[PDB]
This record gives C-alpha cells, structure tokens and sequence, in this order.
C-alpha cells in the first residue's frame, strides 16, 4: 500500500 | 475566464455550495475564478481551493493507476496483444491529469505565491506546489523527469526553511508540509531513510510542544502526528 | 461526434476500461460513439450503456437534491436572505442533469428503440425511456410537468405489456421494469396504492416461477425480488 | 429515504 498524504478537512 | 463575470464573494459562496454536493469540478472552477480577482486569499479560501482541487486530481490519480496497472499487465510475456486502446486512454487519462496539475501550478505562479507574505499563507503555497509538481513526477518517464523531482523538492525545502522558522512544530501547515515531504522523500525520490529520519523528528518535536495547546489546537495537531506514525509503520 | 473517428470495438473496449477505472463521463461519451456506429446493441452492450449513464445523472441527482434542500430552507420565515447565488446553481446542475436525459433520450429515439424487435432489447429501451423521463419529472415544476410524467408513464407501460406477454416472470428485466414502474407509481405519480399493488403481484409471481431456474438465474431473480420487498417494507 | 429503483450490476 502506498504511503498516507495530508488529507482534506 | 468563464467566471470573469461572476462577483468574488458569489464564487466563493457558490465553492461552498459545490464542496456540500460533491461536485468538486464545479468547486475547483469556482475556486479558479475567485483566485483570478488577483485578490490575496483567506485562511478559509486557501482550504477551499485546496480541497477543490485535491479531490479532482485524487480522482485521476486513482484512474491512472488502474489504467497503469492494466497496461503494465497487458506488457508481459504470455499477454495477449489487444492493440493501442489500453495506452491510448491511460494517455487521456494522463495528459488530463498535466492539465490539471499546470492549471494549479499556474495559479500559484501567477500570482498567489509572489504576493504570499504571511508564514502561513507562503508555506501553504510552496506546499501545494511541491504536492503538483509531485504528481506530476509520478506520471513522468521521460527527459523532464528528473527536473520535475527537483522542482518538487525545492518546493518543499523553501516551505520547509520558512516553516522551522516561523512556525511552532504542532503548527498544522507545518506538520502536513513535513507528512507530504516525507511521502515526497519514500514514493518519489528513492530515499526511505530520508523520508523515516523526516517523520520521526517531526513526530518528537511535535509532541514536545503539545502542552502549549488548547484542547482544540491539540485535537488538529494529533490528527496529523498519526499519519506521520502510520506511515512510519508502514515503512520500518 | 468526437469519437466519430474511433472504431466501434474500441469505444466498447474503452468503455470497460472507464468503468474499471470509475471514469463514468468517459464511459458514457465511449458508450454514445459506439450507439452512433448506428448498428444494434449486444445484451452486454445494453448494460454498459445503461451503468454509464445511471452513473452519471445519479451523481447529478445526488447533488440536485443537496441543493434543492439548501433552497427550501432558505425560502422559510426568518431565514436570511442570501442573494440569487442557491437558485443560480441549483439551476445550473439541473440544466446539466436535463441534458443528460436529454441526450439518452435522443439516443433511444434516433434509432435505438425503433430497430429493437426482440423482448429484451425492446422491453430495455422502453424502460430505460420511462427512467429518463422520471429523472426529468423529479425535476420538473411548470407547464410540462405532466406532460412529463405521462411519458414515462407511456414508456413504462409499453414495456410491461410487452414483458407480461414475452417473458417469465423472473427474468431480470421484467422485474427491474416493475421495481422502477412502482418507484414511479410511488414517487412521482402520487399513487402509492398502485406502487404497492405492483411490487406485491409481481414478486408473487416471481416467487411462483423460481422452481424452474438454474442456481445462477435464481441469484439473479432473488436479488431483485429482495428489493421490491425492501420498499413493500418501507411503504406499509 | 427514498424508494429504491434498479441498481447497476
Ligand atoms: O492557510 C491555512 C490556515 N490553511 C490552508 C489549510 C488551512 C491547510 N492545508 S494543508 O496545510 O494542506 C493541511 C491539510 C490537512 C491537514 Br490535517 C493539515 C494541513 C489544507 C487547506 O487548508
Ligand atoms: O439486455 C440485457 C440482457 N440487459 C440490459 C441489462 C442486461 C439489464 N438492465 S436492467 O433491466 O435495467 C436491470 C438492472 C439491474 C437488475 Br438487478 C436487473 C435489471 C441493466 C443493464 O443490463
Ligand atoms: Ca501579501
Ligand atoms: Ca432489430
Ligand atoms: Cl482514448
Ligand atoms: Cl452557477
Ligand atoms: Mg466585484
Ligand atoms: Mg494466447
Ligand atoms: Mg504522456
Ligand atoms: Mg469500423
Ligand atoms: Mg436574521
Ligand atoms: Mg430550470
């Protein structure tokens, strides 16, 4: 699996 | 521009609109158009065009890698040669994705970054174009890709310099630069150890600072100190 | 047409590959290309038409709906005005879904239904005809409104009479027709008598008929027969 | 809720 980023909030 | 003439506030009222129905093609549209006043943004503003587009790149990114997937697949020894179809529309799909990627790229340079004077405004932008320019490294194969990766990079480290200067390390700009940077230093640049070493110190100096901060401040700081402990999971 | 260059095979080829990858406006835009080819649809065919385009004006719907219920609100006593921005795009994604109808609806009658002379391609169309003009009466408010609904009432009828006379009564599209027919009754024609008459008779018939099918079509009929079952429950 | 038409398969 590929690695987590900033998500939207 | 399609929204030249709509009022700024309507555009904004109307990105609002368009994040609450799911139509972020319409929000990142809207966005453009409000950005295109030549007017500074908002805190508030920032996160609308952010989110707008993030969603729309998101969902190429995903199509993308189907489309790779499927046609890497397609390219072994034993597959059966079903002609140009599978290239021809991941190609679509890619060249769609560059646009979108220049549009936000474009937006920035024209004029969002030079009149950015605020830490929080100026990291934020150098941010988001590390984060385009990132996508589009992960699409490119060719003479350009090596120059995309070091202007994702120093991107990224002109953020990064601002940020351990003129930020505390809970500062959620600063923690989501240094998330992406890492996932940058992993998934882009070959440097696992330069993506660990990055999280790590990150994490430790974040949680030193946590006793400053309101119940509230805490609650968004440690939501991004995860992600950098889910990844370091995932990577060690 | 834009893919009026693009061989038949090669629409219907990427049309699968956009639903793999959840590109449902390509998917649909690849499906139109290849019913202007002007040649008759596969059963397969058929299904790759209708999940594109139910995918994309149920997006609309979605969003449409999320707007609408913004707008009633705000037309209530002691809510603030806001200025024309709410209805200015509500009535933008409605434009947008009725073009979409629209256009399934030119392609049925230019020339899908008319060149349809067996069961299931002609009992389909004229339930995918009744679909398209319900999502244009959920809409609808003026003049037409009735007009509206009485073309889907129309379409949806020529296709059960057509069903009850060529068809068991566990084939799948004869119980999908009579599922959307009582939705029909239900949600738009203000008859929920009629709806629940419908729903009841035809998953009895249903029921009566499964002893004759093999494993697989039994899987297929049960599904649909659960849903009728489903809205029984919600409406009693 | 809303009744429930024929999904996609
Ligand atoms: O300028 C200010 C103040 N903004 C812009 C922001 C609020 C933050 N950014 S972000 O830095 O990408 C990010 C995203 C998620 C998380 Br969790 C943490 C950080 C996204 C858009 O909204
Ligand atoms: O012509 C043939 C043979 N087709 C067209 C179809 C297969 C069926 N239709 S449908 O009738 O709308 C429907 C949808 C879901 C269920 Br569950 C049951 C029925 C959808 C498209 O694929
Ligand atoms: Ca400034
Ligand atoms: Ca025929
Ligand atoms: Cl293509
Ligand atoms: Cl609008
Ligand atoms: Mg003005
Ligand atoms: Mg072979
Ligand atoms: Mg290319
Ligand atoms: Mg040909
Ligand atoms: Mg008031
Ligand atoms: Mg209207």
């Amino acid at each position: 699996q590929r690695s987590t980023s900033t998500p939207n909030v | 521009g399609a929204m030249g003439s709509m009022e700024r506030a309507s555009l904004i009222q109307k990105a609002k609109l368009a994040e609450q129905a799911e139509r972020y093609e319409d929000m990142a549209a809207f966005m453009k158009g409000a950005v295109e006043k030549g007017e500074e943004l908002s805190c508030e503003e920032r996160n609308l065009l952010s989110v707008a587009y993030k969603n729309v790149v998101g969902g190429q990114r995903a199509a993308w890698r189907v489309l790779s997937s499927i046609e890497q697949k397609s390219n072994e020894e034993g597959s059966e040669e079903k002609g140009p179809e599978v290239r021809e529309y991941r190609e679509k799909v890619e060249t769609e994705l560059q646009g979108v990627c220049d549009t936000v790229l474009g937006l920035l340079d024209s004029h969002l970054i030079k009149e950015a004077g605020d830490a929080e405004s100026r990291v934020f932008y150098l941010k988001m174009k590390g984060d385009y320019y990132r996508y589009l490294a992960e699409v490119a194969t060719g003479d350009d890709k090596k120059r995309i990766i070091d202007s994702a990079r120093s991107a990224y480290q002109e953020a990064m310099d601002i940020s351990k200067k003129e930020m505390p390390p809970t500062n959620p700009i600063r923690l989501g630069l240094a998330l992406n940077f890492s996932v940058f230093h992993y998934e882009i640049a070959n440097s696992p150890e330069e993506a660990i070493s990055l999280a790590k110190t990150t994490f430790d100096e974040a949680m030193a600072d946590l006793h400053t901060l309101s119940e509230d401040s805490y609650k968004d700081s440690t939501l991004i100190m995860q992600l950098l402990r889910d990844n370091l999971t995932l990577w060690t």
